[PDB]
């Protein structure tokens, strides 16, 4: 990953399940 | 229902469709010296079903001597007699029940 | 957080009005609690939509 | 399609580690009773009873109880217990009885 | 002896509190009227004395102290969740796969 | 046995205040990393507090049995001794009293027949009660016992049951906020109108210590409570004191952004 | 499977929950069922 997609992904942090993204 | 008879005697389950028919009977089963004849039960090994009869004359055991046939040590009859009599109240008044 | 709501009823346990309630009226008062939740749900899921 | 969930197999939580809040040998080991006529009075109240002591003793008699089964001693909440002592003959074992 | 039915406030209670423990294994307890299923689970957050059962974001019991012992368990549920199938159309074959 | 006293002088009631003390557990749940607003019976944060002060001053007033009550004592040497509760302070009705000497602490529920000044006298007198016909609750535990410590002790009767909370910090009311653990609940359920207080005496005419205590009344207000990785309360917000708070109460945050709010 | 033919299958086995009862019979050879609890007097 380039730099600035690094700092886009560091600048943003009972039944019911999350499914992962394809 | 949960009691001596609504555990042991008679149940209705949840889904029962019908009525319950009642009346004194105090004036005709009735005896001045006491019926004796209608007789009902207190000691059972588990819940009855709803709409079985038991008829079982076999002795409740307690523990771990076996009963052989009569009561004693941790043995009772199961069945007992009923105390219709026209001079008490309504407690000892027979009532009619019909399902 | 919506799953512990009253929705009118005792409490918001279930298993304590099952053993401690009248069945008869207990069906009513969980099929009232059931119905609530499935309201909450049905708002969630037009919200997601 | 569907979900997948295991079922729980049995129920046991604790022990009755509950402790006795009253005594309960003063009813029956003390040393002299009251007599027939002036019959002491004993209180038993806000306290819990333990009934599975009830096996002490060889010659223990039957309990022939009047209105309560014995089965179902243990599941019943009681809000007050009242004890009678007082000493009866042999032969009169069967007077306690009503009529 | 003789007892008094339902005349006044009720302070003589039999013992009916199960018999033993179960660790390891997601059954149903019952906390002195609270009813939950899950695994009992050693914790290694500290407990204040006078705290009895735990509490989550969910509003469920989660953490619990046993009534006697001061010994402390997490309730975790065991295993659970949806469960999905994939395959292949009827026409072509007939072999699948379990997913969870 | 009771005798009257006129070595009492008078002066009037001080007044302070309560900035951040009077908040307790409100159950017995435990709760971890997470923000949980309760309403119950609180004290009200900077709210009126009524202060006393015991040196040669006495200070054994009447004050009424609101729903909830906070007691806070900046105590040294331990010069309390305990509480007493009831309605008229005689046989007519049930009474609660409190006593805790050097040993043991005794809860007690009974009729006893209160004179106009109770009061305890190391401690070889016990002059508090009378008679004692209509009780059969009686009650016994381990003792809860410059300025080196502080005591701070509420009452809540809810549904016939008594509590009573208590914490002791050691180190005017010191700045600062800390927990107050319960201590004991006892199902009493009786009716009480005007509480009291017990101070011991010493003899060397009687000679006491310098000493000061502070009573409150809680409000059934809606707070928040903060609950850290430690199970503690570090941190309670009103949420009918400023509106700010207020907004903090709506938002379910200790901290609110930029914006406009209502 | 039990089969009768010199065979004669007549066990007893205990009715937890209900039953299902195929037979491949010819010229009616069986004629009937006996169910009770405990198979006395002391029962129905
Ligand atoms: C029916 O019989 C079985 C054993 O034959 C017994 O375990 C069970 O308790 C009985 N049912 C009732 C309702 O008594
Ligand atoms: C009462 O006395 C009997 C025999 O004297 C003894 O075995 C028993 O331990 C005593 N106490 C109780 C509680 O039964
Ligand atoms: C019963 O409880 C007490 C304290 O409540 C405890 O000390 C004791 O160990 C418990 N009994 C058993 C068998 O563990
Ligand atoms: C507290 O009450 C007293 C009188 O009861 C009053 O004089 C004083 O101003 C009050 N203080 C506050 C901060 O409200
Ligand atoms: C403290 O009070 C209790 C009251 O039950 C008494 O038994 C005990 O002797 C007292 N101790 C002292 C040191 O006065
Ligand atoms: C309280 O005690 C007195 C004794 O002087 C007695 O006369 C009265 O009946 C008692 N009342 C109750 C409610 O027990
Ligand atoms: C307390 O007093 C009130 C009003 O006088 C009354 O309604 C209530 O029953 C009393 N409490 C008890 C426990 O008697
Ligand atoms: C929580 O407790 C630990 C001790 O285990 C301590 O080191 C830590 O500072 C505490 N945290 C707070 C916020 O007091």
């Amino acid at each position: 990953r380039s730099p600035i997609e690094d700092l886009l992904f560091n600048k943003v942090t009972k039944g019911l399940t999350v499914l992962p993204p394809l | 229902q949960t009691g001596n008879i609504a555990d042991y005697n008679y149940k209705l389950p949840d889904d029962f469709t019908g009525c319950v028919i009642a009346w004194n009977s105090n004036k005709l089963d009735s005896k001045v010296s006491g019926n004796y004849n209608y007789l009902y039960r207190l000691f059972r090994k588990s819940n009855l079903k709803p709409f079985e009869r038991d008829i079982s004359t076999e002795i409740y055991q307690a523990g771990n001597k076996p009963c052989n046939g009569v009561a004693g040590f941790n043995c009772y009859f199961p069945l007992r007699s009923y105390s219709f009599r026209p001079t008490y109240g309504v407690g000892h008044q027979p009532y009619r029940v019909v399902v | 957080k919506q799953l512990s709501s009253k929705f009118g009823a005792i409490s918001s346990v279930l298993n304590d009005i099952f053993s401690r309630l009248d069945p008869p009226e207990a069906e009513v008062q969980i099929d009232r609690l059931i119905t609530g939740r499935l309201q909450s749900l049905q708002t969630y899921v037009t919200q997601q939509l | 399609t569907s979900n997948f969930r295991v079922q729980p197999t049995e129920s046991i939580v604790r022990f009755p580690n509950i402790t006795n809040l009253c005594p309960f040998d003063e009813v029956f080991n003390a040393t002299r009773f009251a007599s027939v006529y002036a019959w002491n009075r004993k209180r038993i109240s806000n306290c819990v009873a333990d009934y599975s002591v009830l096996y002490n003793l060889a010659p223990f008699f039957t309990f022939k109880c009047y209105g309560v089964s014995p089965t179902k001693l243990n599941d019943l909440c009681f809000t007050n217990v009242y004890a009678d002592s007082f000493v009866i003959r042999g032969d009169e074992v069967r007077q306690i009885a009503p009529g | 002896l003789s007892f008094e039915l339902l005349h006044a406030p009720a302070t003589v209670c039999g013992p009916k509190k199960s018999t033993n423990l179960v660790k390891n294994k997601c059954v149903n307890f019952n906390f002195n009227g609270l009813k939950g299923t899950g695994v009992l689970t050693e914790s290694n957050k500290k407990f204040l004395p006078f705290q009895q059962f735990g509490r989550d974001i969910a509003d469920t019991t989660d953490a619990v102290r046993d009534p006697q012992t001061l010994e402390i368990l997490d309730i975790t549920p065991c295993s659970f969740g949806g469960v999905s199938v994939i395959t292949p159309g009827t026409n072509t074959s007939n072999q699948v796969a379990v997913l969870y | 046995q009771c005798v009257n006293l006129t070595t009492r002088t008078q002066l009037p009631p001080a007044y302070t205040n309560s900035f951040t003390r009077g908040v307790y557990y409100p159950d017995k749940v435990f709760r971890s990393s997470v923000l949980h607003s309760t309403q119950d019976l609180f004290l009200p944060f900077f709210s009126n507090v009524t202060w006393f002060h015991v040196i040669k001053r006495f200070d054994n007033p009447v004050l009424p049995f609101n729903d909830g009550v906070y007691f806070a004592s900046i105590e040294k040497s331990n010069i309390i001794r305990g509480w007493i509760f009831g309605t008229t302070l005689d046989s007519k009705t049930q009474s609660l009293l409190i006593v805790n000497n050097a040993t043991n602490v005794v809860i007690k529920v009974c009729e006893f027949q209160f004179c106009n000044d109770p009061f305890l006298d190391m401690e070889s007198e016990f002059r508090v009660y009378s008679s004692a016909n209509n009780c059969t609750f009686e009650y016994v535990s381990q003792p809860f016992l410059n300025f080196k410590n502080l005591r701070e002790f509420v009452f809540k009767n809810i549904d016939g049951y008594f509590k009573i909370y208590s914490k002791h910090t050691p180190i005017d009311l010191p700045q600062g906020f800390s927990a107050l653990e319960p201590l004991v609940d006892l199902p009493i359920g009786i009716n009480i109108t005007r509480f009291q207080t017990l101070l011991a005496l010493h003899r060397s005419g009687w000679t006491a210590g310098a000493a000061a205590y502070y009573v409150g009344y809680l409000q059934p207000r809606t707070f928040l409570l903060k609950y850290n990785e430690n199970g503690t309360i570090t941190d309670a917000v009103d949420c009918a004191l400023d509106p700010l708070s207020e907004t903090k109460c709506t938002l379910k945050s200790f901290t609110v952004e930029k914006g406009i709010y209502q």
